[PDB]
């Protein structure tokens, strides 16, 4: 049963897919293989709040229903460099321009 | 294999490269030669596309891979008015 | 006359239309000249019960815009030999639409025709825009596409 | 442009006439559909040359608005009408012909059912 994400940090976004069974510490082995940091230099975050190695992310609340394809549920990345424990930094996307009146 | 593409405003975008090949503009990008002795590109820099469209654009190449032959109902891809056009644009220039 | 028309057969098929999109789709019957008559809308979710003939032949479009449709994976329906009383199925589904077809959708479903050439978009798109979902565009297209393949 | 019917009297002839458009068999079929609307002379002209006075349920439905049954038998007649044309273009044993024989009863059942409770 699968999950769609948005892996974000920074100026950074990963497009990938995993089971809602799959776990946490799992999920970083996916970014090690990506980006080349292991696990223990990781912290993801749903939103704000940080996530469990141990829980599947169907537990941190990453869904079929709230992961599609088309609408990707957004993992948040902070990256460890030994004592360095980062802020989590999610650089926004850019804006468009105002919907035309023709539009509206 | 993963791929990067770059946004107009300086965005990552990590996709498989299966997903990106669905761009045709892209696929023709990335099947050409390049890097010293090597026949196939790992990075695209988009110069006209903003990260709120290309974000959209990984989005569909996600969608149309998982839905392409599959016998379960398909869900709509949903766009909002407001990146409509510029989608349409994207698109337009990928050839997707 | 042409290679898309119904069989006069006059064997009755029982069908289910089952609209698992989420557009209220017209079933689109064929006739004995291959000319499209329109049917009664299906509602999103809904299924019915319907009577046709063996060697029928059925499309499926948004009522609306005139959108494409999917028929048990693909674009014609025509109901098989119907064995031993219980109905054939035809599930019908969106496609996956081109980012491109499905941005136009939406722009077109958001602007009057009138108004196309009054958007901030390169020129050719204009054209693209006008150029609405039709069946008898589509027809051609799946005859020429039959025809190809009778080499 | 005629005489208006008493409201409870076209109201019989609609539930009379429901009753039959709507019944299904045990297998979950509509038999009514096949006969709610007659093919055009274009599609048939076999049935047109042959049936003297052809008649579908459209028909008789929007002639019970229209009040031009004036009884229950007017409007029966009609539907024996509809049955006996299928009846005599079908042939027995095929699946519309029977079809028509179980609607005729059906027709009965539910006209001794609404006038006569
Ligand atoms: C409700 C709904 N929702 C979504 S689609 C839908 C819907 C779907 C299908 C239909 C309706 C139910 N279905 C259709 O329209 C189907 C669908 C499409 O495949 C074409 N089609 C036909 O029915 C076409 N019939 C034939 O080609 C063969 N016909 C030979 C003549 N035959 C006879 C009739 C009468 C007789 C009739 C009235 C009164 C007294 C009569 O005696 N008597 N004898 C006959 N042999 C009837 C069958 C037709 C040319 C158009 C006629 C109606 C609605």
């Amino acid at each position: 049963m699968d999950v769609f994400l948005m892996i974000r940090r920074h100026k950074t976004t990963i497009f990938t897919d995993a089971k809602e069974s799959s776990t946490v510490f799992e999920l970083k082995r996916i970014v090690e293989g990506i980006l080349k940091r292991p696990p223990d230099e990781q912290r993801l975050y749903k939103d704000d709040q940080l996530l469990d190695d141990g829980k599947t992310l169907g537990e941190c609340g990453f869904t079929s229903q709230t992961a599609r394809p088309q609408a990707p549920a957004t993992v948040g990345l902070a990256f460890r460099a030994d004592d360095t424990f980062e802020a989590l930094c999610i650089e926004p996307f850019s804006s468009p321009p105002e919907l035309p009146d023709v539009m509206k | 294999m993963y791929v990067k593409l770059i946004s107009s405003d300086g965005h990552e975008f990590i996709v498989k490269r299966e997903h990106a090949l669905t761009s045709g503009t892209i696929k023709a990008m990335l099947s050409g030669p390049g890097q010293f002795a090597e026949n196939e590109t790992n990075e695209v820099n988009f110069r006209e596309i903003p990260s709120h469209v290309l974000s959209k654009v990984c989005m569909y190449f996600t969608y149309k891979v998982r839905y392409t032959n599959s016998s379960t109902e398909i869900p709509e891809f949903p766009i909002a008015p407001e990146i409509a056009l510029e989608l349409l644009m994207a698109a337009n220039f990928l050839d997707c | 006359r042409p290679v898309l028309r119904s069989v006069n057969s006059r064997e009755p098929s029982q069908v289910i239309f089952c609209n698992r999109s989420p557009r209220v789709v017209l079933p689109v019957w064929l006739n004995f000249d291959g000319e499209p008559q329109p049917y009664p809308t299906l509602p999103p979710g809904t299924g019915r019960r319907i009577h046709s003939y063996r060697g029928h032949l059925w499309l499926f479009r948004d009522a609306g815009t005139h959108d494409g449709l999917l028929v048990n994976q693909t674009e014609l329906f025509v109901p098989s030999l119907n064995v031993d009383g219980q109905p054939i199925f035809a599930n019908i589904t969106l496609p996956v639409y081109t980012l491109k077809e499905r941005c136009l959708q939406v722009v077109r479903s958001l602007v009057k025709p009138e108004n196309y050439r009054r958007l901030d978009i390169v020129r050719s798109l204009y054209e693209d825009l006008e150029d609405h979902p039709n069946v008898q565009k589509d027809l051609e297209r799946l005859t020429q596409e039959r025809i190809a393949h009778q080499r | 442009k005629l005489s208006p019917n008493p409201p409870k009297l076209t109201k019989q002839m609609n539930a009379i006439i429901d009753t039959v458009i709507n019944y299904k068999d045990s297998s979950g079929r509509q038999l009514s559909e096949v006969f709610i609307q007659l093919p055009s002379r274009k599609e048939l002209p076999e049935y047109y040359e042959l049936i003297r006075k052809p008649v579908d349920f459209k028909k008789i439905k929007e002639r019970i608005r229209n009040h031009k049954y004036r009884s229950l038998g007017d409007l029966e007649k009609d539907v024996m009408l509809l049955c006996h044309n299928a009846q005599t273009f079908n042939l027995e044993g095929s699946q519309i012909y029977e079809d028509s024989i179980v609607l005729q009863s059906v027709f009965k059942s539910a006209r001794q059912k609404i006038a006569k409770e």
